[PDB]
């Protein structure tokens, strides 16, 4: 195959040194690599990046899927609260996608690694008392993710797999949405074959996407409500002890997950709003952004000069 | 002219008029209002009346000329303006005179312009010292801000102390002086400043007067030398002049009264006994009228102009056309004009071939430009006799074709007429005439017909270096199977307000707090930082009108884009928009209405600079310094364990470490220079010199350090080094010397390194790196390549007319080195080496030839640096045409100006009769030498030493006797620290004894140097005087820059006593 070159994203292959792989999907791999001269004004600067590449036995459809994925990153643009494409190596070698690197991984495991004592399933020797996330930290993380979906929906992007696994934590803890812009065909995804083998986020989807496969930004709002539930369960598994088979009748009967122990009532009503049965009455991400900013301003207990 | 008339003339000059300004920098002229300012005595030209754009000191104006006869009016723009209205003014303290060219709108205005400028010039030259002190203080006030205001605040004063080269000791006695002078609320009216100024000098340097009174002497001062002002009484003052200063005209009291009346120049002081204050007496003792230099020699001595011309030292110059080095110097007629107005009376023309036929002038086989000959001679006439009407001697090193000499002589005669000398003045005489007899005449010196009536490659080339990775233009020459080349011939993130990683809000509030309190305390002033508490949001942490507060820059997304907004009242994209709109228009909270002032820079921006190392120990720093061969290399390093910094550099091939400390936010170098930022430090020292004459040119970064390690060999200059210097034709400019024998040149067809024409050195030893000189022209490349190639392997010449024109000063080499049979009509053209050989061998014979014959000496071509040689011995033997380069400034050159000041800078100086006697010998041995006059000198203090660079001077003084080897004695004065304006040399240090054997020709030379942070003396100012012109007493030497121009208020007090040996 051949790929037309784009001078704006094309980076020399020899300036990138691959390192230890970070995570492997069903078809593609991501590695932590070092890119030299990402800043055109600073050709000698080394940047830690995440490089995605196909497998050795990858098929042509996966190649087209990665081409579409890089193109979607290019059209959506740049935003702090999403993973941002930095460039691509398309000529004279395997297709490499150079994007930003998150040192602290996805927010589910990051939150799970910060659970306070008495809440742990097992003892964590890596517990640091100086990094414990206050309520302000959870509300700020939620605000950052909501800002990310506002940017995506502003670009007409439906994540379709919004999850705590699907947002990364930078070294600066700054939330960055991952796995967005995936034009993944909804042809046939089984409800009964776990992820990395093709399970839909059935515990993350809204009923319209669950039954009629209606994926929308309101489904995105529902999944972000699931994110809030997980965050205030500290990366908790949605619907604990609920089988996938019973999820259909539970959501159809209007059942919703309970109040997290350390979660306030206002945020709880926000979760109720995100989980409204009717998508049209579900709140839009801009209003979630403003409400979360207000909760942040109230929680941060810092004076600010109302101009 | 009447005085009522003067009123209108000056007032008109004071009101000013729109006046067309020309200069070489702008092809299109600028309409700008020009007005004279009495208070500054500056003729300033600007657009807006609030601020004056260009400065022009009236005193440094050396002449005013009408018409369009200046280098500026060649843009063919003033052509529209009539000849009469146009003029130009020449000024400055450099051999090239910076010019201000003006085009008028009506003639009468132009005439009044020139008239007023002239009259102002004479009054300024006549102006009393306190008045000019007032003008200078006013100049400082005009400088501190361009609003021309008449007030100063505390902060402007403190920033003004460096301007006056005075250091504030602790800033706590300064407010005390404020209390004493009565000024309050940190404001200064003009006269409060004037009084404070006087008080500063007086309190600083009252020990001068403390020694002045001394004891065992006529009563001049009483015990009221306390800072309390006390009066100088007229009878006491004339007592002082008659006894201490030994002034004959001081015998009359009325003269003394007139002198006080002039010097004080106060219309309030109309008392029958005007009185000088004790501090005013100090100002007198530093003022010009108390110069050591005796006025009586200013009047050209006519009776001394009756001797035959063979008995006069003459003002002559060597290849004057060169305004700089003999090589690569612009040649302009203004060089000749300034030369003649100096008082030269013998000038050199090295005419060469004329392109269209009319000859030109340029130093032979060099790149100095060409100027047409007709302009040269026209300028010669138009300034031949204006300052001195005595005869001039134009010397011709003819080199053109016969027809071109014919045209040259024809132009001579047509433009000179009677001014030229075309017939002997005394046909039957057997000797040179008196200079008086040759007044208003022009002598042409040039090779005549024979006894029977019948008669290297150089250029600016290119240097490609892998280290520098750029092409540098270096001057290059070839000789002795080697080549020499000289030195070189020549937006949030990056803005100051953006501070990126700041530790905390408390830290930023502090940083702004110290920034405000040390200076510039403003209301609502800002500091842009990053919130450690709020994500994805900036922070405009702002001082609040005597306080500091913190508020984050609000941030929201809108339209998919960042909206760096603020409460929705104001939202923008580039932080610049909000910052500015908040600067002019106050931000409005329900609490207040406040703007933004200070965009403080980063605390350590130098970090982002590659040349800056974070923590580099001394030994490793030395290691990288020794690895790097280049001179001009520098690197800065934070000294471990201390907040202080160090800068390391290779110069002379020696590594050197300089320690820099920090006071407040300023970084202090040594103990004097205060620079805000290290980036500012390097940016400044790139365009100036720090050590010796070395400048910080080459940054030392590891990324360039590998490329250093790639190639580490550059051939270098290696008093044996001085021997190599004199050997190579490029002289002291030869930075790089390379044996061209070791290289086998091959011409690069296409060249390399992005240049059109280059050629390959290809050394014999293949490991030697190439050099690859490049040219401008392909033909130049071919010429150079073939040049190195052979390196590896009735009338005859003079046109009859011009030869007829010479009547005196005949060039004869027929006698060769023999001096026998001196005839009055001949000239001997000597070069310094052979001249000195003759002087060492047969000095008496040189003297005997001289008293009849003419002796012309010029420096060798090996001094392409225009450095003047040692000519004192030449006058001691009486050499007549001691031709020098006026475009330089060396000790010997100031000896020239000292000698030729006498006789009203008319260029002639009658030799003493005793040296003209047959019995006397020029060079006397030890036995014949007999001390003739003892001369005791004690310098005391100085005033207004100028400022060289950002470093405040630490001055000392050298007083010495420029003269013969037996006459050569020096004296240094204990250097003082951080005291430029009002320094005191040791009141305790003793007087120095000079013995003078030959007073009729010997020079008193005062010089002032400053001890740098490297303890290296540098040139501040000089004063050279013929000892015959030295007066006695306590007198103020008026100081003078290297180019023989006086500096305002520059003076050293010195007590000089000349006792003849009896």
């Amino acid at each position: 195959y051949e790929l037309p070159e784009d001078p704006r994203w094309e980076l020399p292959r020899d300036r990138l040194v691959l390192g230890k792989p970070l995570g492997e999907g069903c078809f593609g791999q991501v590695v932590l690599a070092e890119a030299i001269g990402l800043d055109k004004d600073k050709p000698n600067r080394v940047t830690k990046v995440a490089v995605k590449m196909l497998k050795s036995d990858a098929t042509e459809k996966d190649l087209s899927d990665l081409i579409s994925e890089m193109e979607m990153m290019k059209m959506i643009g740049k935003h702090k609260n999403i993973i941002n494409l930095l460039g691509a190596c398309t000529q004279d070698g395997p297709l490499y996608v150079i994007v930003e690197y998150a040192s602290k991984g996805n927010l589910r495991e990051y939150l799970q690694a910060r659970r306070p004592p008495g809440l742990e399933y097992c003892y964590n020797p890596s517990h640091n008392p100086e990094e414990q996330l206050s309520s302000k930290d959870l509300v700020s993380c939620a605000y950052q993710v909501a800002r990310g979906m506002e940017y995506l929906a502003s670009k007409k992007c439906i994540h379709r797999d919004l999850a705590a696994r699907n947002v990364l934590v930078t070294e600066d803890n700054v939330m960055k949405i991952a796995d967005f812009g995936l034009a993944r065909d909804i042809h046939h995804i089984d409800y009964y074959k776990k992820t990395t083998n093709g399970r839909l986020p059935v515990k993350w989807m809204a009923p319209e996407a669950l039954f009629d496969r209606i994926y929308t930004h309101q489904s995105d709002v529902w999944s972000f409500g699931v994110l809030l539930w997980e965050i205030f369960t500290l990366g908790g598994s949605p619907y604990p002890g609920v089988p996938v088979e019973e999820l259909f009748k539970l959501l159809k009967e209007g059942h919703r997950m309970d109040k997290p122990s350390n979660c306030t009532n206002e945020l709880y009503m926000m979760m109720r709003d995100c989980w409204h049965a009717v998508p049209s009455q579900r709140p839009t991400f801009k209003q979630l952004v403003e409400d979360l900013d207000r909760i942040v301003a109230l929680t941060s207990n810092q004076e600010y000069l109302d101009l | 002219l009447a005085e009522y008339e003067k009123s209108q003339i000056k007032r008109a000059l004071e009101l000013g008029t729109v006046m067309t300004v020309f200069s070489f920098r702008k092809s299109t002229p600028e309409r700008r209002t020009v007005q004279v300012i009495m208070e500054t005595r500056q003729v300033a030209w600007s657009k807006t009346a609030d601020k004056i754009e260009g400065f022009l000191d009236i005193m440094e104006i050396k002449e005013i000329r009408p018409g369009k006869n200046s280098k500026d009016f060649e843009r063919a723009k003033a052509v529209r303006q009539k000849e009469d209205c146009c003029f130009t003014i020449l000024y400055g303290t450099q051999f090239v005179l910076s010019t201000l060219s003006l085009a008028a709108d009506s003639k009468e205005d132009a005439v009044n312009w020139l008239s007023g400028l002239k009259i102002l010039h004479q009054e300024a030259m006549n102006a009393s010292t306190p008045t000019i002190i007032e003008s200078w203080l006013r100049k400082q006030i005009y400088s501190v801000d361009q609003t021309r205001r008449n007030s100063i605040s505390l902060r402007e004063l403190k920033t003004i102390l460096p301007l006056i080269n005075f250091k504030v000791s602790s800033a706590k006695f300064l407010k005390d002086k404020f209390v004493e002078i009565g000024a309050h609320k940190d404001e200064l009216s003009f006269e409060q400043f004037h009084l404070f100024y006087k008080k500063l000098m007086f309190e600083q340097q009252k020990s001068i007067l403390d020694e002045f009174k001394k004891d065992s002497s006529v009563f001049i001062l009483g015990n009221t030398d306390r800072p309390d002002a006390s009066a100088v009484y007229l009878h006491d003052f004339q007592r002082f002049l008659i006894h201490e200063q030994q002034e004959h005209w001081a015998q009359d009291l009325n003269k003394v009264r007139e002198r006080m009346t002039k010097f004080i120049d106060d219309t309030m002081r109309e008392t029958a006994e005007p009185f000088l204050f004790v501090d005013e007496f100090l100002t007198y003792l530093f003022s010009r009228e108390n110069s050591i230099w005796d006025e009586k020699y200013d009047a050209v001595d006519m009776q001394d102009m009756n001797n035959p011309l063979s008995h006069y030292w003459i003002s002559s110059s060597h290849n004057t056309y060169l305004t700089g080095d003999q090589l690569r110097s612009e040649s302009s007629p203004e060089a000749y004009i300034r030369c003649l107005r100096m008082g030269c009376r013998c000038i050199e023309l090295d005419c060469w071939d004329g392109p269209d036929g009319k000859p030109v002038i340029y130093h032979g086989w060099t790149r100095t430009t060409k100027i047409k000959f007709d302009d040269v001679v026209q300028a010669i006439k138009d300034h031949a006799f204006v300052t001195s009407s005595f005869p001039v001697i134009l010397s011709i090193e003819e080199h053109c074709s016969v027809e071109q000499q014919r045209h040259m002589a024809k132009a001579f005669k047509e433009v000179f007429g009677d001014l030229l000398l075309t017939k002997p003045t005394e046909a039957s005489a057997d000797q040179l005439p008196s200079p008086s007899q040759l007044r208003e005449k022009i002598i042409i010196k040039h090779k005549k017909l024979g006894p029977r009536g019948d008669v290297k490659q150089q250029g600016e080339l290119y240097m490609w270096d892998s280290i520098d990775q750029k092409w540098t233009r270096h001057y290059c020459a070839i000789a002795d199977a080697k080549l020499s080349f000289s030195d070189d011939i020549e937006l949030h993130f990056g803005e100051k307000w953006f501070h990126k990683k700041v530790e905390k809000r408390t830290s930023a509030e502090k940083l702004l707090q110290e920034y405000c309190m040390e200076t510039g305390g403003k209301d609502g002033t800002f500091l842009v930082r990053e919130s450690e508490t709020f994500p994805n949001d900036y922070t405009l942490s702002f001082w609040r009108s005597g306080r500091v507060q913190h508020c984050r820059i609000r941030s929201t997304m809108e339209g998919g884009t960042l909206k760096y907004y603020l409460t929705d009242n104001l939202t923008f994209s580039s932080i610049y928009a909000l910052i500015q709109h908040y600067r002019e228009t106050h931000l409005r909270c329900a609490e207040f209405e406040l703007r933004l002032t200070d965009p403080v820079p980063n605390p350590n921006p130098h970090e982002s600079k590659p040349w800056y190392y974070d923590s580099l120990s001394r030994g490793e720093a030395e290691d990288m310094l020794m690895r790097i061969p280049r001179d001009g290399a520098f690197l800065i390093r934070k000294r471990e364990g201390s907040d202080s910094y160090a800068i390391t550099f290779r110069a002379r091939g020696k590594v050197k470490h300089c320690r820099i400390n920090r006071d407040g936010r300023h970084f202090v170098l040594g103990t004097s220079a205060y620079f805000e930022s290290l980036v500012e430090l390097v940016s400044y020292y790139e365009k100036h010199s720090l050590y010796r004459k070395m400048r910080l040119r080459y940054p030392v970064t590891p990324e360039l350090l590998e490329r250093y390690n790639m190639e580490r060999d550059i051939n270098s200059l290696y008093e044996l080094e001085k021997q190599i210097i004199e050997d190579n034709p490029l002289g002291s400019l030869c930075r790089g010397i390379l044996d061209l024998n070791t290289y086998n040149v091959v011409k690069a067809p296409q060249g390399k390194n992005q240049k059109s024409f280059v050629f390959i050195l290809e050394p014999k030893q293949q490991g030697d790196p190439p050099v690859e000189f490049a040219t401008d022209r392909v033909e130049e490349l071919f010429e150079w390549f073939q040049s190195i190639r052979e390196i590896t392997w009735k009338n005859q010449s003079i046109a009859i007319e011009l030869s007829d024109l010479v009547v005196y000063c005949k060039p004869t080499s027929k006698t060769k080195d023999n001096l026998e049979n001196p005839d009055f009509r001949e000239i001997r053209s000597f070069v310094e080496t052979k001249a000195d050989s003759i002087i060492r061998q047969k000095p008496v014979d040189l003297l005997k030839y001289n008293q009849k014959g003419l002796t012309r000496v010029y420096p060798k071509g090996q001094r392409v640096d225009s450095s003047n040689y040692d000519p004192f011995r030449l006058w001691l033997c009486g050499s007549q045409m001691v031709a020098l380069n006026f475009q330089t400034a060396d000790k010997y050159m100031q000896m020239n100006h000292a000698l030729f000041s006498l006789n009203g800078r008319t260029g002639y100086v009658l030799q003493p009769e005793s040296m003209r006697t047959e019995k006397y010998d020029p060079m006397p041995p030890e036995s014949q030498r007999k001390i003739l006059m003892t001369l005791t000198v004690k310098v005391l203090g100085a005033r207004h030493l100028p400022k060289l660079g950002r470093s405040i001077a630490c001055p000392f003084v050298e007083v010495e006797i420029c003269g013969a080897e037996y006459d050569n004695n020096k004296f240094k004065t204990t250097v003082v620290n951080d005291n430029g304006l009002s320094p005191i040399w040791a009141p305790t240090q003793e007087k120095v004894t000079f013995e003078i054997y030959d007073p009729n020709l010997a020079f008193l030379r005062f010089v002032v140097y400053e001890e740098d942070m490297f303890s290296d003396p540098n040139f501040l100012a000089h004063a050279t005087y013929p000892i015959k012109a030295v007066k006695s007493g306590f007198r103020s030497v008026p100081l003078k820059n290297g180019y023989s121009e006086d500096i305002e208020l520059a003076s050293l007090l010195v007590f000089c006593e000349m006792r003849p040996v009896l």
